[PDB]
DNA sequence: AAACATTCGTTCACGTGAGTTCCAGTACAAGTCTGGTC
DNA sequence: AGACTTGTACTGGAACTCACGTGAACGAATGTTT
């Protein structure tokens, strides 16, 4: 299934922490 | 030569493994403990990894490089401390050094 | 008891506040105290703790000769409490900081997580931060947004990342702070879809059925079709029967 | 009259016992296999 | 007859979760001393 993590299957990869990204 | 002394060995030289070490300590009749402690007469450590920092950052017993122990087995007798060895010293017996030394 | 701290949004902008604990549960003040069951008495019994180790002669260890360590995958490593406090994480007590401005919809209520909920009002005998933090909540409230803060109650209390959103009533108006969740506390299960599924399809009968059952067993009623709505049966002023 | 120390209700963190779900291991029934003999 | 394979259920243990209890720190109020 798409998104599906290479580390853990059967588990949603999570996206990396990008914290605070102010908009334009 | 050695008599019920506690040592705790956290580091070995690449010729010489920490176990390798341990072995050759206990073969002198030396109290091996894996972590240092109150009682712990001296800590030895060939490479200063992040637990012998940790250690030394504790300024509670005294750092010694293994080349003392080496020397201990190339003589067949107990050998007085040199600062030739030790990497850091405790508070206390860095005193017992200082009258006789820079 | 009240909490002061200051709402600081980035390094030069500082609004004097003071944080209360507004919902939380309450548990019983005094506990059972275990009594010799003859003499009655507190003084008689004295609990204590021994470790020995798992050898075949079952040695004893003292509690000066032990230390504490974690488990790292097939082994473990020791890690000395002296030394975890050395390399624990530190960082400056009482901070309440103002991350970033997010809009309401973004910010879910299923996520809320934490035991407490905090209302802060502006700092008592004090008219300018009672003037910046209600034109603050009122900006919040016209831009239907809120705040997500950092929140820490004293240097060894562990940092949070939360949501404070406006509270904005007749008599008085405060901001409402609930704790958010991080990334490692979220769970990611996958459940079947039930609409989608053919042998779980309610027929029409059914929901009328269950239509007719939601419509009967109303727990508000609408006063007159005139103003507004009435509740028969509110939980919040029943007091908790454990304490009865 | 003002400053400093002590105390008390409050808060957070950490540790220990009891309930629930999922999985490894064990004793035994029965199926299956096999050897020797006339 | 004996021995190995498949299955079968059952027991106990590991791990997760919650509740309850203990320890330590602390801000505000009050009392004492100068």
């Amino acid at each position: 299934c798409p998104g599906e993590s290479l580390i853990n299957p059967g588990f949603k990869s999570k996206k990396p922490a990008g914290g605070v990204d102010f908009d334009e | 030569i050695f008599e019920d002394v506690e040592f705790c060995v956290m580091s070995g030289t690449d010729s010489q493994p920490k176990p390798d070490l341990e072995n050759r300590i206990a073969e002198f009749g030396g109290y091996i403990v894996q972590n240092p402690g109150p009682d712990t007469y001296c800590v030895i450590a060939g490479s200063e990894n992040i637990r012998v920092k940790n250690i030394i950052l504790s300024n509670k017993h005294d750092v010694v490089k293994p080349a003392w122990l080496l020397e201990c087995f190339k003589t067949k007798s107990f050998v007085p401390w040199q600062p030739r060895f030790m990497i850091h010293m405790c508070p206390s017996t860095k005193e017992h050094f200082a009258r006789e030394y820079d | 008891i009240h909490w002061p701290c200051r709402l600081t949004i980035g390094s030069n902008l500082s609004i004097r506040i003071a944080a209360y604990k507004s919902i939380l549960q309450e548990r019983v003040k005094k506990t059972w105290t275990v009594v010799d069951a003859k003499t009655l008495k507190k003084e008689d019994i004295q609990k204590e703790t021994v470790y020995c180790l798992n050898d075949d002669d079952e040695t004893e260890v003292l509690k000066e000769d032990i230390i504490q360590g974690f488990r790292y995958g097939s082994d473990i490593v020791p890690f000395s409490k002296v030394d975890e406090e050395q390399m624990k994480y530190k960082s400056e007590g009482k901070c309440f900081s103002v991350l970033g401005f997010c809009k309401s919809s973004q910010v879910q209520r299923r996520f809320f997580m934490g035991n407490q909920v905090l209302k802060v009002f502006a700092a008592r005998d004090d008219e300018a931060a009672a003037v910046a933090l209600s034109s603050l909540i009122h900006a919040l409230d016209d831009l239907d947004m809120v705040a997500i803060v950092r929140y820490a109650y004293d240097k060894r209390a562990n940092p949070q990342v939360g949501v404070a959103f406006p509270h904005i009533k007749h008599n008085y108006e405060c901001l409402v702070y609930v704790q958010l969740p991080f990334m490692e506390d979220l769970r990611q299960y996958m459940f079947s879809s039930l609409k989608n599924s053919k042998k779980y399809a309610p027929t029409e009968a059914q929901l009328n059925a269950v239509d007719a059952l939601i419509d009967s067993m109303s727990l508000a009623k609408k006063d007159e079709k005139t103003d507004t709505l009435e509740d028969l049966f509110p939980t919040t002023k029943i007091p908790n029967p454990r304490f009865q």
